[PDB]
């Protein structure tokens, strides 16, 4: 009873179902792999044949089937499912496997409005065919399945209504290099375009989501981090809201500083009105963030910052907790609590903390960041003034409330503002750091706005990239890699557009960059070190010194070529002060590694020629972008040998690099006894990092008596982090 | 062995051929700590 | 503070610039004793292409939520709270989703 069923090919035509087509495709993808099974993939597909079945639905099913077989025993399935997906994306964009010529593709795409018009203006056809020889389309065969799904889901130019994929992976790489160095002189342009292409397509340099998904398209905005400061006025709140809407719509992630907003009950216009409080304005900020960016690559996300001594701080700490009524809950934003040395001291001594509205304590807010001595003076005085509205809370209880909400939600963050200014590339008197960003790795100056186009305000932008620590074989390789990364990002600042005038002011004035690292866990495995025991302390000091040195040297040579950034005089570098000077001296008790690079020659060179960029280094989490090189994200240890990460289609299984050879060298996230080993490495990194680090703290309830995590250890770790100069604390992961 | 070493091409065949937070703090212990 | 017109009528165009202008105008006039009428019928429907197809249009509701937080942002402490009425044509594509925006059932989204 043969039915003779029909399948629908990609070109609409139909033919008899022929299983040998499926056999050949799988045999092709499994070639050279170990411990995989064509038979397993076909039977686990449970593919339901019906007459007229689309050939694309058949292929997309066997991709999911091979993807779900990625396991510890059969790790090479990460490459089987990747080759099936790369093959799928070639057909989706080209109708065949072999990609067209580089020139022919750019012509068609600019005509369709998918590429920026300038690509055809700044490059000739002779130059396009010459870059086509740089392209190695076989490098698409080095991605893992998680990497390809991020390319298909987020990075490759596509239609968010149709689902139509337009480009290949190597076209993305070569055009990101072409666009960034498009303004370089022709005598060295293609030399950089080739070098930068090879660096990113062989996973030496990691590029962020907006750069991967954006650099070649009409809409030019590629800075991941946007920092907006809000003043205590309706005009400033309106400008802040309008700036958020603009930047969520253009791939950016915001850090908002609404700590200046006066507390609930404060007089308005002398007493004509009752101040409704911060919460009704935070709700306005939330709807701005989630207003429009859910259709793009990723939704809009923001973290809002307020000082610990704010009068509403007890109402603000519980804004994410899922209980309570909607009137006092702002759940869909994250929050960072701002703390300094005086606040921690009240906790250790078991004393109280006095809460003020920033409108009733003149000069206290600005002193809270710039002048730690002036703060203790103004704070202790205002505590004794009885005409000033205040409210005392036991420091133990206030810290307990914060850490309780931090542990349950995981998204209540910490920013040590004194560390953010005593060990910063900025002079607190001229350009203090008063906030952070979405992921707590950015620390840049800001000034609030009076209008959407207020020229006197400053919105801090930061553009990112990362060094793959698993791809380098010698620390001196970072010299050439820092040159390529810094030049590409600094050229990006002049290449992109700016929707908010105040944002262009900071980006062009400071040219702040945030270059981090990925594959740090894999890097420690190769050196036979671990997080918890502290055997990586000296190695981290030697590693991140070289990272910062070659980054500064790169931006210093670039300052000779095109002049330092306009506002370089506002930096501590201009005064000849280096990070190796302002780091917290407690680090000398957990690292005895000497400095191995000529910092004094660079110090003199920076005094003379300056720096092209005000900041350079910042350790971002790289949750998404690091998956392209199948690297362990950022400085975090992997959750497992096969980690489960989220995606648009579903869960992705990601194998740690070099699993079969190094699975014993890895220290997994929950194999760590505690946080002291990790937090020390974060402190050692921060010695050289310009901005901050998205440091996590992790807790396994089963490792504690009675199965509950003690508040004592949450505080001891929070204090341990401050002792070693950790600027910020990001996620708090709690097992199960 | 007459053939090359190989992993099992049909692994499925083996199925058939065999049968909160402790809220307590200690402030004195916290003062025993240098910031 | 001299503002004494009870009724304020704001029309919103199909752009982020207009939505931003509308929200800022709402905040100003609710803070000064006024009651707002918003016309957001021009905003394109959920699923429409953005910038040729670079983005998926999230719809009117995520923007209507933005208009609401503007109205209730600041005037509750003054003489009277802020209140607004939003207008849309019956033939709008999302009209079935907009008629139930006040009903106490369904999720917050
Ligand atoms: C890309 C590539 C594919 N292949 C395999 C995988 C595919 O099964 C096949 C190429 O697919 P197609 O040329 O599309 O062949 P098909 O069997 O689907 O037949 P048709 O579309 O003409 O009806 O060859 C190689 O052997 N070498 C290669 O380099
Ligand atoms: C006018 C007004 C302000 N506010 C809040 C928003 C700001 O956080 C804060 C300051 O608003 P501003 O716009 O600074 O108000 P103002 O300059 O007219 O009055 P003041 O002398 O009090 O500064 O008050 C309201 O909540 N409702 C209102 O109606
Ligand atoms: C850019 C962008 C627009 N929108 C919505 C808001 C507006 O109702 C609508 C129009 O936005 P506009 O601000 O008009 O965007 P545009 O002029 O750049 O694009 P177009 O040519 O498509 O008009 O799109 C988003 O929801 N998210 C976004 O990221
Ligand atoms: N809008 C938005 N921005 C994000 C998100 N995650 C990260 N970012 C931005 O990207 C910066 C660094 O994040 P990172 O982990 O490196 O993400 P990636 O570079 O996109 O892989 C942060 O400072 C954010 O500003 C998100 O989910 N949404
Ligand atoms: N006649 C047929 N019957 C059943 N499956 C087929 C088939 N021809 C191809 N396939 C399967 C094998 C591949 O995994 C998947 C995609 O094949 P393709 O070469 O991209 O599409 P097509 O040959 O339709 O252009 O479809
Ligand atoms: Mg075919
Ligand atoms: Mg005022
Ligand atoms: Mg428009």
């Amino acid at each position: 009873m043969n039915q003779n069923l029909l399948v629908t090919k990609r070109d609409g035509s139909t033919e008899r179902i022929n299983l040998d087509k499926i056999h050949r495709v799988l045999d092709w993808a499994a070639e050279g792999l170990h411990n995989v099974s064509i038979s397993q993939v076909e039977l686990r597909s449970h593919i339901q044949f019906y007459d007229g079945i689309k050939t694309s639905d058949i292929h997309e099913t066997i991709i999911k089937a091979a993807a779900d077989l990625i396991s510890r025993d059969a790790p090479d399935y990460q490459y089987l499912a990747a080759r099936l997906a790369i093959f799928h994306l070639r057909k989706k964009a080209y109708g065949q496997f072999e990609p067209p010529a580089l020139y022919d593709h750019v012509v068609k795409m600019v005509e369709m409005g998918k590429y920026d018009n300038h690509l055809l203006e700044d490059y000739t056809e002779e130059e396009f065919k010459q870059m086509d020889t740089f392209i190695d389309h076989d490098r698409d065969m080095t991605f893992s399945y998680a990497a390809v799904k991020q390319l298909e889901g987020k990075y490759l130019v596509q239609n968010r209504v149709t689902g139509e994929i337009y480009e290949s992976a190597q076209f993305l790489y070569i055009l990101v290099a072409a666009c960034l160095f498009s303004n370089y002189p022709r005598e060295t342009r293609l030399q950089y375009v080739k070098r930068f292409y090879d660096a990113v397509s062989t996973f030496k340099i990691s590029l962020p989501t907006p750069i991967m998904s954006g650099v070649r398209t009409p809409t030019r905005q590629f800075s991941s981090c946007v920092l907006i400061e809000c003043g205590d006025s309706l005009d400033s709140i309106n400008a802040t809201s309008s700036a958020i809407v603009k930047y969520v719509s253009q791939r950016a992630g915001i850090g908002i500083n609404a700590g200046r907003i006066r507390a609930l009950g404060s007089p308005i216009r002398g007493g004509e009105a009752f101040h409704t409080g911060c919460i009704p304005f935070y709700k306005h900020f939330q709807t701005a963030v989630k207003s429009c960016s859910q259709g793009g690559v990723r939704g809009g996300a923001a973290t809002l910052f307020y000082p610990m001594w704010h009068l509403e701080v007890e109402s603000l700490l519980v804004l994410k907790n899922n209980r309570g009524v909607e009137g006092n809950r702002v759940r869909h934003m994250d929050y960072g609590v701002q703390i300094n040395k005086l606040m921690y001291t009240r906790l250790l001594k078991g004393e109280d903390i006095t809460l003020f509205s920033p409108s009733d304590v003149p000069g206290l807010y600005d002193a809270f960041f710039a002048d730690q001595e002036e703060f203790e003076r103004l704070y202790t005085k205002y505590e004794k003034d009885d005409s000033i509205r205040k409210q005392r809370v036991k420091a133990v209880e206030l810290f307990s409330l914060m850490m309780q909400e931090r542990a349950s939600t995981g998204r209540i963050y910490i920013q040590n503002v004194d560390h953010c200014n005593t060990h910063s590339p900025f002079d607190p008197a001229i350009a203090p750091v008063r906030q952070s960003n979405l992921c707590l790795e950015i620390a840049l100056p800001t000034k609030p706005l009076n209008d959407v186009n207020d020229e006197n305000g400053e919105i801090a932008l930061c553009t990112l990239s990362a060094f793959n620590l698993g791809a380098i074989n010698n620390l001196d390789e970072l010299e050439e890699l820092a040159i390529l990364a810094v030049r590409a990002l600094d050229a990006l600042l002049d290449y992109q557009d700016y929707p908010i005038p105040a944002a262009k002011r900071g980006a062009m004035g400071r040219r702040t960059l945030g270059i981090g690292v990925i594959n740090f866990a894999y890097y420690l495995a190769k050196h036979g070190k671990r997080y918890s025991d502290g055997s990586a302390n000296n190695l981290t000091h030697k590693t991140f010194e070289a990272i910062q040195y070659y980054l500064l040297k790169a931006s210093n040579e670039l300052a000779k070529e095109q002049g330092a950034c306009p506002w370089f005089n506002e930096t501590t570098y201009a005064k000849g002060i280096l990070p190796i000077d302002t780091y917290k001296k407690d680090l000398d008790t957990i690292a005895n590694e000497p400095l191995h690079y000529d910092w004094e020659a660079l110090r003199e060179s920076i005094k003379t020629h300056g720096l092209r960029n005000s900041t350079l280094s910042a350790l971002m989490p790289s949750e998404t972008s690091s998956q392209i090189s199948n690297a362990t994200n950022g400085i975090e240890p992997p959750r497992g040998y096969v980690s489960i990460k989220a995606s648009k289609d579903g869960i992705l299984r990601q194998v740690v690099p070099d699993y079969e050879h190094l699975h014993d060298a890895y220290e997994l996230l929950w194999e760590m006894p505690g946080n002291d080993g990790y937090l020390q490495l974060v402190g050692i990194m921060q010695k050289f990092i310009d901005q901050s680090i998205s440091a996590n703290t992790n807790y396994d309830p089963s490792r504690f008596p009675s199965g509950k995590v003690p508040m004592q250890q949450l505080l001891k770790d929070l204090l341990t982090a401050y002792k070693f100069g950790v600027k910020t604390l990001y996620y708090q992961n709690t097992r199960d | 062995l007459p053939f090359q070493t190989r992993s099992n091409p049909i692994p499925w065949i083996n199925t058939w051929l065999v049968s909160q937070i402790d809220s307590e703090v200690d402030t004195d212990d916290l003062s025993n700590f240098q910031l």
